[PDB]
RNA sequence: UAUAUAAUGAUAAUUCUAAUCUUAUACUUAAUUCUUAAGUAAUAUAUAAUAUAUAUAUAUAUUAUAUAUUAUAAGAGA
RNA sequence: UGCUGACAUGAGUAACGAAAAAAAGGUAUAAACCUUUUCACCUAAAACAUAAGGUUUAACUAUAAAAGUACGGCCCCUAAUUAAAUUAGAAUAUAAAUAUAUUUAAGAUGGGAUAAUCUAUAUUAAUAUUUAUCUUAAAAUAUAUAAUUAUAUUAUAUAUUAUAUAUUUAUAUAAUAUAAACUAAUAAAGAUCAGGAAAAUUAAUGUAUACCGUAAUGUAGACCGACUCAGGUAUGUAAGUAGAGAAUAUGAAGGUGAAUUAGAUAAUUAAAGGGAAGGAACUCGGCAAAGAUAGCUCAUAAGUUAGUCAAUAAAGAGUAAUAAGAACAAAGUUGUACAACUGUUUACUAAAAACACCGCACUUUGCAGAAACGAUAAGUUUAAGUAUAAGGUGUGAACUCUGCUCCAUGCUUAAUAUAUAAAUAAAAUUAUUUAACGAUAAUUUAAUUAAAUUUAGGUAAAUAGCAGCCUUAUUAUGAGGGUUAUAAUGUAGCGAAAUUCCUUGGCCU
RNA sequence: UAUAUUAAUAAUGUUAUGAAUAAUUAUUAAUAAUAAUAAACUAAGUGAACUGAAACAUCUAAGUAACUUAAGGAUAAGAAAUCAACAGAGAUAUUAUGAGUAUUGGUGAGAGAAAAUAAUAAAGGUCUAAUAAGUAUUAUGUGAAAAAAAUGUAAGAAAAUAGGAUAACAAAUUCUAAGACUAAAUACUAUUAAUAAGUAUAGUAAGUACCGUAAGGGAA
């Protein structure tokens, strides 16, 4: 967000480096990597990264990129440290609670653009533009054609409102079953905000 | 049933069958044997060969002793459970025991030494020798000549070195 | 608008779609190359 | 009173793994893009000895057996 | 309504398919062919030059001429895409066929050096979508007496005069000369919808220049339409006058004037012009037809979502017009219903109130994911994206708003509540056989053993539902009230509605 | 660059001051090549639907049509872990009787054998295997309409002092699975000869003209 021509930035992810490992001034000892950590823009391992901070860019495993809270105006939040199951908790965009790799990637600062959300299209053509084709709804369509399809008049057909092929499209729990998230401590909101 | 070229399958295929109902209604089913990948250790290849096989050959596997003495086997039921992987298996697992039981004594450095010689005298002639077609004419003559140079030794191709 | 000149000619999609080479460079148009020959036609294909 | 210390099972949870699974990256003789069999120059492992402090463990010359001239790294895991 | 073949009737009937033609001559042969003249028609084409296609139809067999600098192809390079090709026994998957991923090869609608002062491609020596061209600058002129503006010019395209040559090749250049359009090369710069891939220099030698296209037709008699078919068909130039214009009028050159002609012009039919008096009295309906008092410069209201939206407002003014005296552009207000709007739809009877939409809600998916496809898998799109992303569903901009209910069908969360199906390490036991043991066919039990199922919630911008009955203010009528059923009993709003049978409902204009 | 190249008799025009030449050598030895690849018959994989049952789903059609794959002049089968019934036979393959009998079926439409006796046929009996184990058998889901050997998943023997065969048991018979070869009688095609109460609309053209983009259809 706060990222504008001119600021430096780090990455971490390698370790602090012999610059100040050297030098002795920045080295772990007086424990100023704190203050340069927690600062808008750079990189660190969840390890070094403290509970609470606001972080975007997230990984999964140690040796893999950052794939959660990637969007616009996307962040998440540091939960918990494990060390003894080399774990970490984050609290991702969706409210949902989950287990990290501790030596996993991730960015301080909430990802630019927060507004992108305001924006309004106005007309079809911008949404062409972008490459999005019309969508046909169900209801106007034939029997033979979406569930919904048929009937004289607007007529939703009593059909519990589904998908072109059948599935249920409110409420209907899509992963289900035993291939579920294994690493899923709580789930998001859902109908809770 | 390609998917068994490619693995050792024990001559056990597909099986394309009905599926009765309650009604006595049929619906044309299919029946896979339970293949499974491994790797089992082979001594003579002194390596894991991995492949897929059925649960039953790999139970045979267990009661036979090894990979080497399953592919070894010489029963016709053998060979012909062995497909055509098992059957290259087989080739590289017998000629390496061969190998390792008659080694080759229990020549190309003297056909070295006739290589220049022969290059020579073609060149005076007006003719050229290269190492392949070298060694294509002279592969298989058993009996040398002595008609130049002195054969300073009588390692004769019998009991090498003291 | 009006019907019936479905049929618009181009050498290149002629040749490339219905040539003899389209044929006998597949299963298929293979068959069908030996088909006409076995019922005896002159002409195979385009 | 007026059914488990033990022997076993069921359920839940955690741990380990060569079960399983997913991602990423020089010569000598012998049968001149080759192989094999014995030894090597340097890149790497276990236990016995160098010499340190607490009354279960550090770091190295050199040697003992199996190998490179599938593998590592990460993840899930009975 | 048999099949094939031949021949009839309709019948010498309808038709001969947008069209200007006339003489003289070729020819005492001609409406139809050729020539000359006259007349017409197309002329931002019916002309010229081409692409694709095609029974060479052409100005023809004696026939369409290329080393390249405006010659295309061929060739180098790749896009989309394609491929019995490609990958320690082993690329992956698969009833076969085959399908994936990777390589390689192919594949334009694309890119490819030099060149009129004319030019040289080969071998051996190193490995930049799309759109626009300033308020303001300087001289001299029209400029006014400090204006300031009015402009070549605030940037390019070349030919002449002079200051010089190496026995006048390249320069340094000071002057002279453009009115309006357009072209290819610069420089600077605007929005977001953020804008292809691919094949590297000097030296020394070297070049005898391969192959194929080239006619004519190409808003068409030369292609696609069964026809010498008023249909379909890709580019550039497209005289001048006039205009804002590629509109409209003319038409200089060019091309053309047609497998039907000559008379006659009844009823009647089609296309077109005019019309007294009246002006929608026609009709289901102003259907059809008629109606334009500048086209430039001014001026332009109520509403309004603030957008000259309404608006190209209406009415009106200025400019020669005063009896009129080309074509073309321009065809008035207002209420209501439906739909925000531009757009899409039933190729060939419906263009709309139907679809879409921007916007608004609900919901699924944590990425080793939801969704779709895959005789099924690998795998692919999703996406080289990550909850402000992607899929599904309903509604359909915005203002004012969106009330009550989980009974039912589902979804969803827990209940140490609860059937059973398959699967076994044992035997409290009958039947059969057997001299016999023994061999063959059961019911109960185990520390054992699901999802469903029914219990309790939550969920309606999920699918859905939103009632009846009776007197009091000595009256029609019913603020209060009394009663049965329910999950609850239709709230705000609207109302004889595109929803009202009775119904031309009652009243007003 | 199969007129493509180390070696040779000499060189034009030149070889950073007796050999090595972009047009090349009478020459001689060595080194990459050429998919015309039918039909029918046979075996195997997967396999419909129309239809019949006077409807329809079990059943039928039918393991047929079709697609796919792979051989040979033929293929396939083949010398009993077969029949039979106390007496006996003695390998395959077709045909007649047995026989529309036994058997079987929403006991419906319907389907339906083997012993045994004859005919065709060839010399028709042979050894190649250290004699056969995840095999026989068992349970379970399928499996030629009667009759059965293969087949997914999982447990799993014995040695001729043994094993297979029948719902089961006893007795008796009969044969030896997990190793193999095999002419002939047969199928298709192509020639030759013979006979046609066969064809000139089954009598030679042409898969042409022509129709469709194509598969494909198809004349006189
Ligand atoms: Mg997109
Ligand atoms: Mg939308
Ligand atoms: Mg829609
Ligand atoms: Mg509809
Ligand atoms: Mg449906
Ligand atoms: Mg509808
Ligand atoms: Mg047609
Ligand atoms: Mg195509
Ligand atoms: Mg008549
Ligand atoms: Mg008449
Ligand atoms: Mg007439
Ligand atoms: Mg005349
Ligand atoms: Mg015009
Ligand atoms: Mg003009
Ligand atoms: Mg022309
Ligand atoms: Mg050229
Ligand atoms: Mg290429
Ligand atoms: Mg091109
Ligand atoms: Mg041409
Ligand atoms: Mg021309
Ligand atoms: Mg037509
Ligand atoms: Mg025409
Ligand atoms: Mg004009
Ligand atoms: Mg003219
Ligand atoms: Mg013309
Ligand atoms: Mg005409
Ligand atoms: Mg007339
Ligand atoms: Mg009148
Ligand atoms: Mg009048
Ligand atoms: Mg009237
Ligand atoms: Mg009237
Ligand atoms: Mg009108
Ligand atoms: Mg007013
Ligand atoms: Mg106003
Ligand atoms: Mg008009
Ligand atoms: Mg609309
Ligand atoms: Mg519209
Ligand atoms: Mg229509
Ligand atoms: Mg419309
Ligand atoms: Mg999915
Ligand atoms: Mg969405
Ligand atoms: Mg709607
Ligand atoms: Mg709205
Ligand atoms: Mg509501
Ligand atoms: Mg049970
Ligand atoms: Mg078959
Ligand atoms: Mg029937
Ligand atoms: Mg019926
Ligand atoms: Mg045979
Ligand atoms: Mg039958
Ligand atoms: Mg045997
Ligand atoms: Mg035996
Ligand atoms: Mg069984
Ligand atoms: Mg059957
Ligand atoms: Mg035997
Ligand atoms: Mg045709």
């Amino acid at each position: 967000d706060g990222l504008r021509p001119g600021d430096v930035v780090e990455s971490f992810r390698r370790g602090i480096p012999q610059t100040l490992l050297n030098e002795m001034g920045g080295k772990v000892d007086p424990a100023i990597l704190s203050v340069k950590t927690t600062q808008r823009g750079n990189c660190l391992p969840i390890s070094m990264i403290p509970i609470g901070t606001i972080i975007h860019n997230v990984g999964i495993t140690p040796v893999g990129p950052g794939k959660f809270c990637r969007s616009a105006g996307t962040y998440a939040r540091v939960l918990a440290k494990l060390p003894e199951k080399k774990k970490a908790i984050v609290r991702l965009q969706s409210g949902e609670h989950r287990y990290v790799s501790l030596e996993a990637v991730a960015t301080i600062g909430v990802v630019s653009n927060i507004d992108h959300q305001n924006r309004s299209l106005g007309k079809a053509g911008r949404s062409r533009w972008l490459g999005i084709r019309p969508t046909v709804r169900g209801v106007a369509m034939n029997k033979c054609d979406h569930p919904h399809g048929g009937g004289r008049g607007k007529s939703k057909s009593n059909k519990l409102s589904m998908s072109p092929w059948g599935q249920l499209a409110k409420g209907y729990k899509t992963r289900r079953g035993k291939n579920q998230n294994r690493m899923k401590v709580k789930d998001r909101p859902r109908g809770k905000d | 049933f390609k998917q068994s070229n490619k693995g050792l399958y024990g001559g056990s295929f597909v099986q394309f069958g009905n599926n009765i109902s309650e009604s006595k209604a049929k619906t044309r089913k299919k029946w896979l044997p339970n293949v499974v990948k491994k790797g089992l250790w082979s001594e003579t290849l002194n390596r894991k060969i991995s492949i897929k096989m059925t649960a039953k050959v790999l139970k045979t596997i267990s009661k036979e002793g090894g990979i080497d003495n399953y592919l070894t086997k010489e029963k016709s039921a053998r060979i012909k459970e062995l497909g055509p992987t098992g059957w290259k298996l087989r080739y590289r697992v017998l000629k390496r025991k061969d190998e390792i039981e008659n080694p080759p004594h229990k020549r190309r450095r003297l056909m070295s030494f006739l290589y220049p010689l022969e290059k020579l005298e073609y060149r005076s002639v007006g003719k050229d020798l290269n190492y392949k077609k070298f060694v294509e004419l002279f592969a298989d003559v058993p009996v040398k000549d002595i008609l130049a140079r002195l054969e300073d030794h009588k390692f004769d191709l019998s009991t090498i070195t003291v | 608008k009006s019907r019936g000149n479905t049929y618009q000619p181009s050498t290149l999609k002629r040749k490339r779609t219905f040539g003899f080479l389209a044929r006998a460079k597949s299963k298929q148009g293979s068959k069908i190359l030996k088909r006409r020959k076995l019922k005896g036609r002159w002409f195979l294909s385009h």
